């Protein structure tokens, strides 16, 4: 019932990049919920504890923001050079997405 | 405003190749290959017994 459980389930689609794994290092592919009673059942007759220390990534996940970006800019006079500047300031912060 | 962003955490597997001869029933053949089968007519094998 148990192998029951963990074949009934197709394997997801995303790779982490940090992975749980062993002292060992074998990686790990699944997590059970019980309650406590029922962990006291499993542990005596029909599992077997195999490890108790594992590998655990602790950063969060960050992003490569690629956003639609906004220009509001005053611009004092009606000049050629004076308006590029807002053509400027779409390269300016472009830049600093990077 | 339409923001884009991508992860840096997780990665897809968009395909999984199964090549025939990575499988346990590629015994069972003789996979021998033409580059021209279908200029071929009617083939033809012997046996002695």
């Amino acid at each position: 019932w148990l192998v029951d459980l963990t074949t009934a389930t197709q394997p997801s689609v995303a790779v982490p990049r940090l992975t749980h794994a062993d002292t060992r290092g074998r990686p790990v592919d699944g997590v059970l919920v019980t309650t406590a009673p029922i962990k006291q059942r499993l542990l005596q007759s029909f599992l077997k504890v195999e490890d108790t220390e594992a590998d655990v990534p602790v950063t969060y996940g960050e992003m490569v923001l690629n956003g639609a970006n906004l220009v509001t800019a005053l611009v004092m006079g009606k000049a050629v050079r004076s308006l590029d500047d807002v053509g400027r300031h779409l390269l300016e912060m472009q830049e600093e997405q990077l | 405003d339409v923001e884009f962003d991508a992860l840096l955490g997780s990665y897809c597997n968009t395909l999984s190749l199964v090549r025939f001869l990575e499988l346990g029933l590629s015994v069972a053949c003789v996979c021998t290959k033409f580059p021209e089968l279908a200029y071929m007519n009617e083939g033809r094998v012997q046996f002695e017994v």
